[PDB]
């Protein structure tokens, strides 16, 4: 078939959504990466890495 | 933003030296708990009450009108008796009274 | 979401008698993207001084 | 060792309490066609007995002693075979029960109305017609616990009718949405609902919800939303000081007035008594006609319509 | 399945329940006296840990025993409701309503006591009746303070409700501020200047 | 009427509980969802 | 000139709105609104006597 899916917003010309007739932007986030991190922390009980 | 507690408030004036006169009755629970409702002089006094427990009470006038409580509005046994017949069930409580016989002694 | 309901109706609707139109709920996803684009501290107000 | 295991799982906290339910409801296992036949004939079989004991007690019987202790047994056994019967299907209460969540209510809350259903069940089972009991049950679990959603799921308590107006209008809306894809016109879900247009907006003002007080300043839960809600219903503290003075300066222009006549109008507008009373109640107390009080009511209003008392009064409409 | 063995063998001797009317039984059996001398002899005599284990009951001891109060109350039979008008329905601009989010929490406490009265009134098993009970238990738990004991009662959108305790408590409840600090009438403010004249 | 000069918390009990109350709510509705009165 | 104007924050009240569950006045200058009198305004009163 050809499902209507639903209406999306699309950014304008500028950068900007127009949500409601009001002007919204979407602020880029900086998050932690997924992965691996090795890390360390020392003892004073024992002085050891 | 603006809100109501769906109430009005009237911007009158006590009027303390002059109230309608006021009667007092008494009113009593089963369990011998004793209420005073400052009722208006004017009007009728209905014996049962309900009052600041909760529960119903009486005037300790006695009245006692005896509003005929209603039956309780239907049963187990009303709902299996529809759907059944007595003569069914006698048959069925002949079958387990012969069973728990033929368990017992043998 | 969209999925959960529609592997929830897989299997209840009857076979040989269904189509994507039947089957996929809309309802779900964009009510997911109105709920980004509004009310979310992403999806700031455009600050135009 | 593994057995070991499971007994000590067996005993922990479970401190969810519907982890803990079902952990509980876990003891009991399922049951088949004749022993659900076993149970209906020991249940109406006790039920019986129990009515004819209390037939027999009433005027009757110094019952036989081996009869009496049997019959007593039968009695207790009725109950017993019934109990079982509901710890049976405990758990196709809860499988019902499960996919009405998600909404308006909590899920054991809907556990306890599916049980009330079943005891309602069990109370009206016939093994006669042969057939399975959950065929039977499921009717009453769903009607039960439908009726409890119905009208235990809102703050401002709709009656059940209009809960199944608004179920079947949001019902025929999302399949309009759904299907039409365009988004659905009110007068369209009338004609489509065979009503009104005018029911169909007072059913979309019915089923709005209350939100909280304690919810987003604006957006955010920074600070209670009651913390900005105004109270049109409160003391403004320029009415009652303006009240007062006007209490005053209208006593004062009354009192300005003639004697006897200012003193009707005040009975008439009850300045004193709080009630107005009628021709016939100021006569009475006077001991006149009416005729003359409406003469003296309006050679009276004539004169506070002049300006000097009208000007220290006009200001305060 | 030990205590069912047990008790309809053994039904006499004794007497055993489970929920909170037990607690109740077990404090209306309790003298505060001889337990509160046994604690003093053993503060006096025992030494260690359980010189501190006796140290720190008998702080709750000697509390009940020093004044009047009966430690009954601390099992609950009636539940007070606060008055409306601390916890509003409110009609917005908009034909909108606001709740308190107490109405709620009440609502629940009340749904299911109603139900446990059916439900005893009618006949009920032991299973059904004790789901109840705990449930009860639970409600009233939420009504006091949320947060405690499983998890948040949560609303619409996944937000934890208000109970009385969260009213209390907190740098935004009556106790610390709206008492101490409030919004007051004839005031005002504005950005300032230097007044060199002045 | 000030006058105030102590403060006495204490562990209230049922009776002290169901004298206080003016009613026993016995209801779980709020208002008439028609005519808007409690 | 930066939009931190005077119009935007000069503000009083003799007497306004009132908040809604407790009865203090309201506040934010979108009413009428009041001044916080907070608790460290309550010590400073304090300590002058």
């Amino acid at each position: 078939q050809t499902v209507f899916m639903g209406d999306f917003p699309m950014m304008t010309e500028k950068g900007t959504f127009i949500i409601n007739g009001t002007e919204r932007v979407v602020v880029s986030q900086l998050v932690r990466s997924p992965g691996v991190y090795f890390d360390e922390t020392i003892d004073k009980s024992t002085d050891k890495t | 933003l603006r809100g109501s507690r769906l109430g009005a408030v009237s911007y009158e004036t006590d009027r303390n030296h002059d109230l309608a006169p006021r009667q007092i009755a008494r009113y009593r629970t089963d369990n011998g708990e004793e209420f005073e409702v400052p009722f208006a002089d004017d009007a009728e006094i209905p014996g049962t009450w309900l009052c600041r427990n909760g529960m119903e009470g009486t005037l300790i006038e006695g009245d006692l009108p005896e509003p005929k409580k209603v039956k309780p509005p239907r049963t187990h046994w009303d709902m299996l008796l529809e759907r059944r017949s007595i003569e069914e069930l006698e048959e069925l409580l002949k079958e387990r009274l012969e069973l728990i016989r033929s368990r017992r002694r043998g | 979401r969209m999925e959960r309901v529609v592997r929830e109706r897989m299997t209840t609707q009857d076979v040989e008698a269904i189509t994507p139109q039947t089957l996929i709920n809309i309802r779900p996803v964009v009510a997911a993207i109105k709920e980004f684009f509004g009310t979310s501290q992403l999806s700031q107000f455009m600050d135009q001084n | 060792a593994l057995r070991q295991a499971r007994k000590d799982a067996e005993l922990t906290a479970s401190a969810d309490s519907v982890r803990a339910y079902l952990k509980q409801i876990g003891k009991v296992a399922l049951l088949n066609a004749e022993e659900e036949v076993e149970l209906a004939k020991r249940i109406e079989a006790g039920l019986y007995a129990t009515q004819l004991m209390t037939e027999l007690s009433e005027r009757g019987e110094k019952l036989p002693a081996a009869q009496r202790r049997d019959m007593m047994w039968i009695c207790r056994d009725g109950d017993r075979a019934k109990n079982h019967l509901l710890e049976a299907n405990l758990r196709l209460v809860v499988s019902l029960a499960k996919r009405y969540t998600g909404r308006g209510m909590a899920f054991l809350d809907l556990i306890q109305e599916g049980n009330l259903g079943l005891i309602r069940a069990v109370e009206k089972f016939d093994y006669t017609k042969g057939y399975k009991f959950s065929t039977y049950a499921t009717w009453w679990i769903r009607q039960a616990i439908t009726r409890a959603m119905a009208d235990q799921a809102r703050t401002i308590r709709i009656p059940v009718h209009m809960v199944e107006v608004i179920n079947k209008l949001g019902r025929i809306q999302r399949e309009l949405l759904q299907d039409l894809g365009r988004e659905p016109t009110p007068e369209e879900l009338a004609k489509e609902m065979d009503i009104t247009p005018e029911k169909v907006l007072e059913i979309q003002q019915y089923a709005r919800e209350p939100i909280s007080l304690d919810q987003t300043i604006g957006d955010e839960g920074d600070s209670q939303l009651g913390d900005f809600i105004e109270d049109s219903e409160a003391v403004v503290a320029v009415d009652a000081v303006s009240f007062t003075l006007l209490q005053d300066q209208l006593q004062s222009v009354l009192d300005t007035l003639s004697e006897r006549e200012a003193g009707v109008v005040r009975l008439r507008f009850g300045l004193t008594d709080g009630q107005p009373r009628t021709l016939d109640e100021i006569g009475q107390v006077y001991g006149v006609t009416r005729e003359r009080i409406r003469q003296i009511e309006s050679k009276t209003m004539s004169k506070l319509r002049h300006p000097s008392r009208s000007q220290v009064l006009r200001d305060y409409l | 399945n030990l205590y069912r063995e047990l008790v309809d063998r053994y039904g006499e001797y004794f007497t055993g329940a489970m929920g909170a009317e037990s607690i109740q039984k077990l404090i209306e059996n309790f003298d505060i006296d001889a337990e509160a001398e046994s604690l003093r002899d053993v503060i006096r005599n025992g030494k260690g840990q359980k010189k501190l284990r006796a140290l720190k009951r008998l702080k709750v001891v000697a509390a009940f025993q020093q004044s009047g109060n009966s430690p009954m109350g601390m099992v609950l039979d009636a539940v007070p409701v606060i008055p409306p008008e601390l916890r509003p329905m409110v009609q917005l601009d908009g034909g909108r309503f606001a709740t308190s989010d107490l109405n709620d929490l009440y609502r629940r406490v009340i749904n299911r006591n109603n139900r446990l009265k059916r439900l005893i009134d009618l006949g009920a098993p032991e299973i059904i009746v004790n789901n109840e009970k705990r449930m009860l238990q639970e409600s009233v738990d939420a009504l006091f303070d949320n947060g405690r004991r499983g998890r948040p009662v949560t609303g619409p959108g996944n937000r934890p409700l208000k109970s009385l305790s969260d009213l209390l408590k907190g740098k935004q409840g009556r106790f610390r501020q709206n008492l101490l600090g409030k919004r007051v009438d004839y005031s005002g403010r504005s950005v300032i200047v230097v007044g060199p004249q002045l | 009427v000030n006058f105030f000069d102590e403060l006495r918390i204490g562990l209230a009990t049922a009776e002290d509980i169901r004298q206080w109350s003016y009613g026993e709510v016995k209801k779980p509705e709020t208002i008439n969802y028609r005519t808007l009165k409690p | 000139k930066l939009h931190h104007l005077v119009d935007d924050k000069i503000h009083a009240r003799s007497t306004g709105p009132y908040s809604m569950i407790t009865q203090q006045p309201l506040g934010g200058k979108a009413q009428f609104g009041g001044q916080r009198f907070g608790e460290m305004e309550c010590w400073a009163m304090q300590a002058y006597g």
